[PDB]
DNA sequence: GCGTCCTTCGGAAGAGATTCAGA
DNA sequence: TCTGAATCTCTTCCAGCACACATCAGGACGC
RNA sequence: GAUGUGUGCU
């Protein structure tokens, strides 16, 4: 099985799980540790947000893919954005300070 | 047909497996024991001796 | 489990001493259960469910 | 962008500019035509347009009246994808209670209104009243009154006296108190009392209370009042096939929320009888307690199936909540999963990935080249050719793919050579081969494991998978400085076959002129390629300063040898092949290539060495047959002599004479010696009985048999295989620990009885179920592990330091554990060492100890050195570079800005569960050692005893008779070689001051059966002892000798429970006798399950086994069961009985006695002597009121807890404990971890300081502060005339150093998720970003590696 | 042409600073128009970036001291 | 067929609430 | 009878990835 | 999307 960019889950902007449909293989709790430990920021950095939560930043890459262009412009993962709004929901404000 | 990696008895003790090799080797002999005697043709002696 | 009565025992690391309890399940094929079982100042008590 | 996250309470105010409406209507997708309500959970008129810019209505549709805002529905017509950016919220008729703010344990609302949980939870859910502004009454502002109670109330004082219930009440409570007034009354009330338990509540409410006043929180707001609601998108309706709809909770929860809403406050304006609106609250009340946190309260409700539905913190805590399920970790694009095969014919940098795959995962490469090319024209023409497979996209794909490395991860990613990175190299098929070197790092079989394939997208990714994480960069373990690219089973069976020598050949006493001539005639079939030749050899050298001086020689070697000679690059000796090379062999000869020539040449070394094993193991034909496994003739003649012996043994049992007990212990005993006996003769059989021709004579070699071949090979298998094949197979015992009685004499050679099989399962099914049920504690205590040090980066170069720790081998028992050249290679060093010539140095004061500066210690003979530690440090927030050491994964000091804190974390945590997830592989064995008896010394030389106290016997001899005795010999030169640990009750052959020759005795003793031996003699008297009630007695009538048995704390008496069992020695006047110099009576306690065979009032020697003690030391010892060390270890948990220490030096003495226990003051020499410690009756205390005792010195015996070592003996001798004692359950297992990874642990549990007295600074009294905080402001300060604040280091497990960190979201991530949310917006805690999970979470670049540098700018900017 | 990169990790010795100096490197060797130093052989632009660090002549130093020439040249070269 | 609606059962450890006993 | 020490009770945790299949979504009542 | 079952490699 393999997957390029392809579909995405719902609730939070991820892509979907298993093989039936066209799903990515998850990077794991234990693999961030490894990426982590190799001090490959960048990777991990790409890994997270831009084949992966982030919706401006995946099409901005995909465009620079096919451009001739290897280069990333991150935002923020929208997984992120829903723990924060997940937290609002109750009676706790969290949130980014400038 | 099938070459199998002999370090993988001793460590697994599975030898069952050797066992099995000999055991299947010895019925293939009887068969072509048999296969040869029945393909030039031969009486129903010599092969129900066998 | 068959319906009927277990005497298990709970044995050790109750109490924090050492001090074995025993206790006494009946479990019925319908219906609820009867925990009889001990305390560690031999006490007998009743749980029911 | 931003570089901070706050989270504190949010006020209505607040809540209502969140929103942008006002649900009033429990109406979702209205199971027609799929649209909003007007009013309901999904609206457009609240949240946002369902269809992207088309109003609801449909009035417009275009992006030409983007703002605008219909007429008729009124929806704005924007993206929609603000349906998952706008929340609604909803105007609950009354307050209610927020449920985290009520049972978070504390209870936030609990101590801050100083009442109980159960009074305010009855309040809270009306089965209660409580009294607001009492007035002209007896009546306080806390107190609780029931109905009746509350009819009295109004009967006897129905004044303007009001007394509500529910959440308004708490409301009113929270609102009408004061703060400030109440912290100065608190203040005031701690520094008049003088308790300690109060004092502890006093200033836990009085931290929350300045937690409170400090923020702009509001202790009102913690009752809700508006209800926000989750945005539409976050929680998701989706239609499926049929009018239904998705089986989602928190709709439902929040319709449940509404219809009771909306039901209060209809009854609100219907004037309803107070009994029914007041059971309508407490339903609205538990109806939101069940949408914020279900499951709290005492049952939980359900929707369908009895299925507790998952309300909004079920889907942010736990394991698959928000953090560890979707930020943590997330599903991954341009990822791919297949099987592996092995594909020998691969290089060390590449792998073999399928051409139907790489088609899928370099796709959009593929679509920009061909765009390049112009073979296309659009996204979709290219997408359509490339779908269509045409005759050049493989030409293409051959351009995108030659140097773009892919990362090859395998699932259980333990450490981090999991995953690595491999220039792909196209194949047909659909699996993704592997080179067989890496299979030993990502622990990859063949048997149906598959690897998950991930393409590095952008340029930086690239260049960090081929300089970092490409497999060519990882030949050394991070663990430990031995390789990881090691030949494993079918290379070492080659090379041990090619280079092995017998005596005889094809062509023996002929002479080479060289490797190649040597090829050249093997391959030409006229020499055997295990003769014995004499072969002229070049080996270059470079024993100059890096010039290659080639010496030539004829040397001694077979063919094989001299055919492998030719891959050695030049510049390593000769003296590395001429043997027979095992596995270690090979892994050695890969280090020192590794050390001497580089990384270059070691790649290519290694891949020479994989070919060459591969081809010369083929053309062996090393099989395995059933002629192989010889028994040995002498077995059944054992077993007929061990059965013999049984049944005498057995027919004695019958006899009276041994009992079921020692006649047990000596079948098992006797059934083992069979077992050696019959395994020592098996593998005498196996290798040395091969009787060959010298073609003078016959004489004996090494075997050929392929069993013992792969067997000393080390390819795969061990002595307990061979052992369980061709000898016996062992003793398997039963799960409980009782071990079998007869042992299985049948192997795996001839059969098994349909019994023994039976009685193998028991072991084979707990050794299956082991791994299965007890690796998740072991990937558990790496996880804690991982998330208590991910925050430890190398932020320094030279702290400037003259502290570390002191290094020396470990010898405690038996010969040298780990050497020095082990523990102290690539540790940077903190004093100039002495060579055996002092005040003449060595060593610089900061060199780092590699390779040659560690041998030129062996040489002097040197046996301790001061190296710098990473606990030692002194940098703030990281540890510089020269106080880690060597990187232990490049052979140099590590490079600046590095996350040491993840490699320790890994390294210490997957021997365990690597080993636990193959604990089967050697079946079921118990794997007991001996329990040996007997203490022979090795070498000769002195003998010296340090904190021994013996005694003198009837023979004169000296006798163990202290518990933590320790015995070492000294060589004639002058250091420690060998050292012993025996146990109580030892008995000595020698002692101190004279040398022992080699091979007698000095220490015996019986490890079994310890007694209570005394030291002075005397009649003998029971002391609190009666049986029946303490102690149970039985007598054998015809002697009538009596024997007693001693019982525990089980079946003690209640009335017995006062009753101390013990032994008083009294003369034959009745008098107490007194120890030589001391005035303490011979008053001995009996420990439990003792048994005792003397007589009441009989004499005595000095120095008899008083008691005899069974010592119920049995279990097998894995890495299954004897891995809760690690983990008490680290979380330092205090032991069951702690050995007591002395918290202060000077004069001993003792207090009032029997103050329920004994109490013991120490009285210093000049300094105050406030310190009295009321010691418990247990223990002997090993003080007298003769000696002076220092601050460290174990007063009682037992397992020292590792807080009073941090407290007295400080901070290095704290971390050599924890050190030593994990690295001793670690090489019980014979596996391999460095000790700086535990030192990183260690620094990383030692982080909260308690301050003694503020000072000058602004610290509290008792605050348990960070210690980083401490050390600048004492930096700060002493930089001043000021003076600075006293602190004591305080330790924390793993687990409480993690939650106690300074960001909150690690804590929130790792564990207890509520209970951190809950304190840090109470708090108002403020995070930075500042360690590596936050980043992770936030999505930004971790400050640790080729990020570290964009973090050092974004910090300098500021 | 490329297998292991522990001699350009010598010529400039961090591991880390490597892949950034590598990466603004080959960056620039992609979407800019400027031309290698030394002769491609068909290979990406990572690995010829990486291979001109082991050249000897480009480093961080060089990189800034070559883009600061070329800004204060295009300045110059509005008039 | 459309459609509107109001069980119990582990175990280990730790914290934090209660109770003992003892001076 | 105040207050440390022991005990009782409630909460939190228990691996990583992957594949296959099935069932579900209110069902009880009015029309 | 969530549960339930079965299975693979550790
Ligand atoms: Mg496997
Ligand atoms: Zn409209
Ligand atoms: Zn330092």
């Amino acid at each position: 099985h393999a997957r390029s960019t392809g579909s995405y889950s719902l609730v939070t902007q991820q892509p979907l799980g298993g093989k039936a449909q066209f799903g990515g293989q998850r990077f794991g709790e234990m693999e961030v540790w490894a990426l982590e430990a190799y001090g490959a920021a960048y990777t991990l950095q790409e890994m997270l947000t831009v084949k992966s939560d982030d919706v401006n930043g995946r099409t901005k890459m995909y465009k620079n893919i096919v451009d001739g262009n290897h280069q990333m412009e991150p935002g923020m993962p929208e997984s992120f954005n829903v723990l924060l709004k997940e937290i609002r929901s109750l009676g706790i404000n969290i949130e980014l300070e400038d | 047909d099938i070459v199998l990696n002999p370090l993988g008895v001793p460590s697994r003790m599975n030898i069952g497996q050797i066992l099995e090799t000999h055991l299947g080797m010895a019925a293939k002999g009887i068969g072509d024991k048999i296969n040869a005697m029945l393909k030039q043709q031969q009486e129903v002696a010599k092969l129900r001796e066998f | 489990r068959s319906p009927g009565v277990f005497f298990d025992s709970d044995k050790g690391k109750t109490h924090s001493s050492g001090k074995v309890l025993y206790n006494a399940r009946i479990i019925p094929y319908r219906g609820s259960w009867l925990d009889f079982e001990f305390d560690p100042k031999d006490n007998l008590f009743v749980r029911i469910d | 962008e931003f570089d901070a996250i706050k989270i504190a309470l949010a006020s209505p105010d607040m809540i209502r500019s969140w929103s942008f409406g006002e649900v009033k209507k429990p109406e979702t997708i209205n199971y027609r035509t799929f649209k909003p309500e007007r009013d309901g959970l999904f609206c457009a008129r609240i949240f946002g347009p369902v269809k992207d810019y088309e109003c609801l209505c449909g009035k417009y549709k275009r992006l030409k009246h983007r703002g605008v805002i219909c007429e008729k529905c009124g929806v704005e017509v924007t993206q929609t994808k603000v349906r998952r950016e706008r929340m609604g919220h909803i105007e609950l008729a009354s307050p209610t209670a927020h449920i985290w703010f009520l049972k978070s344990l504390p209870s936030r609302i609990g101590l801050l209104l100083d009442m109980p949980l159960r009074d305010i939870e009855r309040v809270l859910y009306f089965e209660s009243y409580v009294v607001i502004e009492g007035g002209m009454t007896n009546l306080e502002r806390q107190q609780i009154l029931t109905e009746e109670q509350y009819l009295d109330a109004l009967e006897e004082f129905g004044d303007e006296f009001d007394a509500k219930m529910g959440a308004e009440a708490i409301q009113a409570l929270l609102k009408s108190m004061d703060l400030e007034q109440e912290c100065e009354q608190l203040r005031e009330e701690l520094n008049e009392t003088n308790s300690e338990t109060k004092r502890k509540k006093l200033t836990k409410r009085i931290k929350l209370l300045e937690a409170f006043v400090q923020s702009g929180n509001k202790p009102e707001w913690m009752i809700l009042t508006v209800l926000p609601v989750l945005p539409p998108d976050l929680r998701p309706l989706v239609p499926l096939d049929g009018g239904r709809f998705a089986t989602s909770d928190l709709n439902d929860l929040y319709r449940r929320v509404i219809n009771r809403n909306n039901r209060l406050k209809r009854l609100l304006d219907l004037a309803a009888p107070d009994i029914i609106v007041r059971n309508e609250k407490r339903m609205l009340q538990e109806a939101v307690d069940a949408l914020l946190d279900n499951g709290r309260r005492g049952r939980a409700i359900t929707g369908s199936n009895k299925r507790p539905l998952k309300s909004l913190a079920d889907m942010i805590k736990g394991k698959q909540g928000r953090f560890r399920q979707n930020l943590l970790g997330k599903r991954v694009d341009y990822s791919g999963r297949s099987v592996i095969t092995v594909g020998p014919y691969l290089r060390l940098h590449q792998c073999g990935l399928p051409k139907k795959m790489a088609l899928e995962l370099f796709k959009p490469f593929i679509y920009g080249k061909l765009e390049l090319r112009g073979l296309a024209t659009t996204i979709k023409a290219a997408k359509k050719m490339v779908e269509r497979e045409e005759a050049v996209v493989w030409d293409i794909l051959d351009e995108v793919i030659r140097e773009h490395p892919v990362l090859l991860n395998r699932a259980p990613t333990l450490h981090r050579l999991g995953i690595q990175a491999f220039e792909p190299v196209l194949i047909e098929g659909k699996a993704i081969q592997l080179h067989p070197l890496v299979c030993a790092a990502y622990n990859a079989d063949f048997d149906g494991d598959q690897m998950a394939v991930h393409v590095p997208l952008t340029l930086e990714a690239q260049l960090e998978a081929r300089a970092l994480m490409m497999s060519t960069n990882n030949i050394l373990s991070p663990a430990n400085g031995e390789p990881i690219i090691v030949p494993s089973q079918d290379v070492v069976l080659g090379l041990y076959y090619m280079t092995r020598d017998c005596v005889n050949a094809k062509g023996e006493g002929m002479v080479l002129t060289g490797p190649k001539e040597a090829e050249r005639l093997y391959r030409s079939g006229l020499a055997s390629l295990h003769a014995r030749v004499k072969v002229r050899i070049t080996e270059y050298e470079k024993d100059a300063n890096g010039e290659l001086v080639a010496k030539t020689s004829l040397k001694d070697t077979t063919v094989g040898r001299a055919i492998l000679w030719m891959i050695v690059p030049k510049g390593l000796p000769y003296s590395i092949v001429n043997q027979a090379l095992g596995k270690k062999a090979i892994s050695k000869m890969l280090n020192t290539c590794y050390r001497i020539l580089g990384l270059k040449p070691t790649v290519i070394f290694a891949d020479q060495i994989m070919y060459t094993g591969f081809a010369y193991a083929a053309r062996s034909g090393a099989s395995v047959g059933i002629d192989d496994m010889v028994i040995p003739e002498k077995k059944h003649e054992i077993i007929s002599e061990a059965e013999a012996e049984v049944a005498e043994i057995q027919e004695q049992f019958q006899s009276g004479l041994v009992t079921a007990g020692e006649r047990y212990n000596k079948v098992i005993d006797i059934w083992a010696a069979a077992n050696d006996r019959v395994s020592k003769a098996m593998m005498d059989n196996l290798q040395t009985e091969t009787v060959i021709n010298r073609d003078g004579q016959e004489e004996k070699q090494v075997s050929f048999n392929s069993i013992y071949m792969m067997a000393d090979s080390g390819a795969r298998g061990s002595a307990a295989q061979i052992r369980q094949l061709a000898g016996m197979r062992g003793l398997m015992a039963k799960p409980d620990g009782s071990i079998i009685e007869t042992p299985i004499t049948a192997n795996f050679r001839e059969g098994l009885n349909v019994l023994q099989y039976f009685i193998s399962t028991h072991g084979a099914r707990k050794g299956l179920a082991d791994t299965a049920l007890k690796t998740a504690n072991s990937g558990y205590l790496t996880r804690r592990l991982v998330d208590v040090a991910q925050d430890l980066v190398v932020t320094e170069d030279d702290c400037g330091t003259h502290e570390g720790i002191m290094m020396t081998p470990v010898i405690e028992g038996g010969d040298v554990k780990e050497p020095l050249r082990d523990r102290v290679l690539g540790r940077v060093t903190a004093e100039d060492v002495l060579k055996p010539g002092t005040a003449d140095i060595l060593v610089p004061r900061n060199t780092l100890l590699h390779e040659q500066w560690c041998d030129l210690l062996e040489e002097n003979s040197v046996d301790a050195v001061k190296v710098r530690s990473v606990v030692s440090c002194d940098t703030d927030f990281g540890v510089c570079a020269h106080c880690y050491g060597r990187d232990l994964a490049r052979g140099h000091i590590i490079n600046k800005g590095e996350a040491i804190g993840v490699i320790a974390a890994q390294s210490i945590g997957e021997p365990g569960t690597q080993l636990t997830m193959r604990t089967f592989h050697i079946g079921g064995a118990a794997s007991r050692a001996a329990a040996e008896s007997s203490i022979q010394v090795k070498n000769k030389g002195s003998i010296k005893l340090s904190n021994v106290k013996s005694v003198v016997n009837s023979s004169g001899k000296l006798v163990i008779t202290s518990r933590n005795t320790e015995l070492k010999l000294i060589d004639e030169f002058g250091r420690t070689k060998e050292s012993y640990k025996v146990p109580y009750g030892a008995v000595l052959a020698k002692g101190d001051g004279e040398q022992v020759a080699g091979g007698e005795t000095v220490a015996n003793w019986d490890p079994h059966t310890m007694p209570v031996i005394t030291e002075v003699s005397g009649f003998v008297r029971f002391t609190d002892m009666i049986d029946g009630q303490t102690i149970t007695r039985q007598t054998d009538e015809l002697t009538g000798l009596s024997s007693l048995v001693v019982l525990d704390s089980a079946e003690r008496t209640a009335g017995g429970k006062d009753l101390r069992p013990a032994l008083k020695i009294v003369d034959a006047q009745g008098n107490d006798v007194l120890i030589p110099g001391t005035d303490m009576p011979a008053q001995y306690f009996l420990p439990g399950k003792a048994i005792v065979q003397l007589e009441d009032g009989v004499q005595i020697s000095s120095g008899d086994t008083l008691a005899r003690i069974p010592q119920e030391s049995g279990g097998t010892k894995d890495i299954t069961g004897g891995l809760p060390r690690v983990a008490d270890l680290f979380e330092a948990r205090r032991p069951k009985e702690p050995a007591i220490l002395a918290e202060i030096s000077g004069i001993v003495s003792f207090g009032k006695e029997t103050k329920g226990k004994r109490r013991l003051v120490i009285t210093p020499v000049d300094g105050s002597d406030p310190y009295e410690e009321m010691i418990p009756k247990w223990r002997q205390l090993n003080v007298f009121e003769g000696e002076r005792v220092e601050r460290g010195d174990v007063i009682s015996d037992g397992p020292e807890a590792p807080h009073d070592i941090l407290r007295l003996r400080g901070v290095h001798a704290v971390t050599r404990y924890i050190v030593n004692e994990v690295q001793d359950v670690y090489r019980l297992q014979g596996v391999k971890i460095n000790d700086k990874h535990i030192e990183v642990i260690v620094r990383q549990m030692l982080r909260k300081a308690t301050i003694v007295n503020a000072g000058s600074s602004d610290f509290l009294e008792g605050e348990q502060v960070e210690y980083s905080r401490v050390k600048i402001a004492n930096r700060e300060l002493e930089a001043n005339g000021k003076v600075g604040a006293t602190y004591s280091r305080d330790l924390l497990g793993i687990t409480k150093a993690s939650l106690a960190t300074e960001s909150f979201i690690s804590a929130a991530s790792f564990q207890e998720t509520t209970r951190v949310l809950t304190e840090a917006a109470v708090a108002g805690k403020r995070d930075e970003l500042r360690g590596l999970k936050e980043n992770v979470i936030v999505g930004r670049l971790i400050p640790a590696g080729t990020g570290y540098a964009y973090h050092q700018d974004r910090m300098r900017r500021r | 042409a490329r297998v292991t990169v522990q001699d350009a990790v010598e010529k400039i010795g961090n591991r880390f600073d490597l892949v950034l100096v590598a990466a603004r490197r080959a960056r620039q060797m992609q979407v800019g128009g400027k031309d290698p130093l030394v002769p491609e052989e068909n290979d990406k632009t990572t690995v010829i970036a990486l291979r001109e660090i082991e050249e000897g002549l480009i480093n961080n130093q060089i990189l800034d001291v070559r883009e600061r020439q070329e800004q204060q040249e295009q300045e110059a070269a509005e008039l």
